[PDB]
């Protein structure tokens, strides 16, 4: 599903703070 | 054809680096390793560094962020202490490395 | 591009030289080494193809080896890596594995 | 040192035939 020859388990990656907010 | 070559690569080898880049320190590589034992996974960074003299020395880095909780209770049971501090090591240290991690990872 | 291999090589003492297209299907050439030695230490070297057409075929690449190199390397693998072989790609972390351990002979 | 990198380079038409 996300390679060639089926589903590689080390191309799956944690977004760590997916809700960030950069402000002041 | 890059792409499938990284992702030959992690058939053959069980790591990948997700990306490379240089700053002013040297070359950089994202990776993350893994082993079946069920698969756990270490995310760590490599930086092949020099100094004034030019001597390479490799630096590692684990890199904790990319676990989830369970899987850090995980490695924290498997893993020998010192992988979780930045380290430095020759070049001829790459593969005791490599082996290093795959073996902690299957205990 | 280059450096990722370099750095794949230094890693796991493999390389995959080339990847290329055939009638048969899509192939990748490969090489895998002895771990790093002194002067005076023994390196084998084992070249095979790695085919796709999921199961992947694994062809040894052995015609241009001397006599002696095939000999060693005959001591230190067990026989069924010197014949074409089929099996899951699943399964090929497996080899990699135990070539490498067999020319750490 | 590559050993495999340069080891094409002593047998170039290796994978070739």
């Amino acid at each position: 599903s996300n390679a060639f020859g089926g589903t590689l388990k080390l191309k799956k990656r944690l977004e760590s703070v997916p809700e960030l907010f950069l402000h002041d | 054809n890059s792409e499938v070559i990284k992702d030959l690569y992690e058939y053959l080898c069980n790591v990948r680096v997700h990306k490379s880049y240089e700053d002013d320190s040297g070359l950089w590589f994202d990776i993350s390793q893994g082993t079946h034992s069920d698969y756990s996974i270490m995310d760590y960074k490599l930086g092949f560094v020099k100094g004034q003299a030019q001597v390479t020395e490799v630096i590692y880095a684990p890199v904790l962020k990319q676990r989830s909780t369970e899987e850090l209770y995980s490695l924290q049971s498997k893993l020998p202490e010192y992988l979780f501090e930045t380290l430095s090591f020759p070049l001829s240290s790459l593969n005791q490395f490599y082996n290093k991690i795959a073996k902690s990872l299957n205990k």
